[PDB]
């Protein structure tokens, strides 16, 4: 939309996640999803 | 434990498949791409038939009631070039688009064996995430896998060490990790979790307290030792 | 280290412009062949795709791009050599620099692919990320921050051998992997031939188009190659027989080169869903499978990115 | 390979009325019964 129109832009390869790495924290899931792909 | 809740994500899970098939259009694409691949094949291959390829006509009873014998036979021998070329390249296409389907068959029919007929270790082979079981669809000239995988969520931070030092010796996890909710240390699975008590059932000895890097100091209950002291005065 | 190529050379082919040029009479007759134009540019199209999505489907296995924390310690490891270097305008590894340093027209086109260098590195660098701050986990869920001595702790674990004896010979097996990771580079800079296979396809293909325009000069039987100079030279009747023969020629070449790059775009297909493969179950995760993450038992593999080709 | 079912092929996780088709049966401890000999 930016009255629509065609646009041209660089392609992005996803959302940057910074790790929260450290000498400890350790992370551990809490529940889970059972998924059918 | 949790019996339930799983059935209802699963049964959730497939009528969802349902949906993600029967609104998005192009989750047979690879299906519908080699019927169409196929189809525009036989179809090139009926119509360069209309092809004259430099004769006078693409017809042969034309060319046979126009052109007395000599001239016909070269222009006969050039429609005949040019068909068996034709044909000699429908061929190639065939043999080629046969061993794309040939690999592809061979890597469903090691699919079906490692998901289906078993449980596989193998990362993204049987879906996205870690694989409990799969089942196999019939499909037009294809397969579906429904690939029932396990994805954790709802992760928390607990600080962790590599061992604990309770009298000297050094106590590593015989399967878990040690974390810690700030104050007190327990010791949960990897992909779950599930914070229980640290005892000398659940932890090896090897070592001595100096030798880990990072080891902290907490205390290691021993079920044989506190039911002994139950059993004095 | 183990080499796979994932892509090729994306190449389009104006047919008219190649078997004709700028002649009129050529692509009249050449309008009497059918749609054999059709089909040579529907199977390079449907090649230069492939190989797009065989990029996309080795490189992007990753939903997230992760960064690698401030601080770069993790247990005494040194990923220095593998991680993305910023000082240099690449954001790539001095690995991946030397594996990039490494690595050396009448209507023929080459289509760029459709992820640059830069953006294959991201990649490359995402993945490294994951593996060193999460290991196995990204690959199968979110990302579970986790240390690396604990991390190949567990990894330790999966071939048969206790934690204690890594959390008791940390410092060694640290030495050893960064004494290790320093030996491949003088094994990739010295040797010449490791990285032979990417060169290889890279020469099939320019070998393949330098005969495709060498065609160009051959008379397949006519008396000349020069589409003006019999033109010039006979009448329209007579000069047409030339004129047929010399299609016949340029479209037998074409059909030739098509065919050939059919083959090695199929074999590349091979070697691309190998590469993934093995991606996903080296570096996504530790696999049990004897000689298929390296020789011995698998610990983890950290991808480098390579110009057409991908190193583990 | 029938074995006895005792507290050091088991574990213990969650109580009696969480599991669907649980069912009621003794499971012996070694060690409770090793303690039992030393007693009057």
């Amino acid at each position: 939309t930016q009255s629509q129109s065609i646009i041209a832009y660089t392609m992005s390869l996803g959302a940057e996640n910074s790790v929260a790495y450290s000498n400890n924290s350790i992370a551990i899931p809490t529940n889970f999803t059972i998924s059918v792909t | 434990e949790n019996q339930k809740l799983i059935a209802n994500q699963f049964n959730s899970a497939i009528g969802k498949i349902q949906d993600s098939l029967f609104s998005t259009p192009s989750a047979l694409g690879k299906l519908q791409d080699v019927v169409n691949h196929n189809a525009q094949a036989l179809n090139t291959l009926v119509k360069q038939l209309s092809s004259k390829f430099g004769a006078i006509s693409s017809v042969l009873n034309d060319i046979l009631s126009r052109l007395d014998p000599p001239e016909a036979e070269v222009q006969i021998d050039r429609l005949i070039t040019g068909r068996l070329q034709s044909l000699q390249t429908y061929v190639t296409q065939q043999l080629i688009r046969a061993a794309e389907i040939r690999a592809s068959a061979n890597l469903a029919a090691t699919k079906m064996s490692e998901c289906v007929l078993g449980q596989s270790k193998r990362v993204d082979f049987c879906g996205k995430g870690y694989h409990l079981m799969s089942f196999p669809q019939s499909a037009p000239h294809g397969v579906v896998f429904l690939h029932v995988t396990y994805v954790p969520a709802q992760e928390k931070n607990f600080t962790t060490a590599p061992a604990i030092c309770h009298d000297g010796k050094a106590h590593f996890p015989r399967e878990g990790v040690f974390v810690s909710n700030g104050t007190h240390w327990f010791l949960t699975q990897r992909n779950f979790y599930e914070p229980q008590i640290i005892t000398t059932d659940n932890t090896f000895v090897s070592g001595n307290c100096d030798v880990v890097i990072g080891i902290v100091n907490n205390t290691v209950y021993d079920p044989l030792q506190l039911e002994l002291d139950s059993f004095k005065e | 280290t183990e080499i796979l190529p994932v892509s090729m050379t994306k190449t389009s082919v104006d047919c008219t412009m190649y078997i004709c040029g700028d002649s009129t009479e050529c692509s009249n007759l050449l309008l009497q062949y059918g749609s054999f134009c059709t089909q040579l540019k529907r199977a390079l199209t449907g090649i230069a795709v492939e190989q797009d999505k065989n990029t996309q489907e080795v490189f992007a296995q990753v939903k997230q791009i992760y960064k690698t924390p401030p601080i770069k310690y993790f247990g005494g490891f040194n990923f220095s050599q593998i991680l993305p270097d910023p000082s240099k305008p690449s954001k790539r590894s001095p690995i991946e620099d030397l594996l990039f340093n490494k690595v050396t027209f009448n209507g023929l086109t080459v289509l760029p692919p459709l992820l640059t260098d830069e953006m294959i590195a991201q990649y490359t660098s995402a993945l490294l990320a994951g593996t060193i701050t999460s290991g196995w986990t990204f690959g199968a869920g979110p990302a579970l921050q986790i240390p690396f001595p604990m991390q190949m702790a567990y990894r330790f674990n999966g071939i048969g051998v206790t934690q204690n004896v890594l959390y008791e010979n940390q410092k060694l097996i640290a030495n050893q992997f960064n004494s290790a990771i320093g030996k491949i580079q003088d094994s990739l800079f010295s040797t010449p031939s490791a990285l032979g296979k990417l060169q290889d396809v890279v020469n099939h293909n320019a070998q393949a188009l330098n005969t495709l325009v060498k065609q160009l000069s051959s008379k397949f039987g006519a008396i000349s190659s020069v589409l003006n100079d019999i033109l010039s030279r006979l009448d329209p009747p007579e000069a047409e027989v030339q004129i047929d023969r010399l299609i016949t020629g340029r479209l037998q070449s074409l059909q030739t080169y098509v065919t050939q790059q059919l083959i090695r775009a199929a074999e590349i297909r091979a070697s691309a869903n190998l590469a993934a493969t093995k991606m996903s179950e080296c570096v996504l995760g530790q696999s049990k499978r004897v000689d298929f993450c390296g020789k011995g038992y698998h610990l983890m593999s950290f991808p480098q990115s390579a110009p057409h080709g991908v190193v583990f």
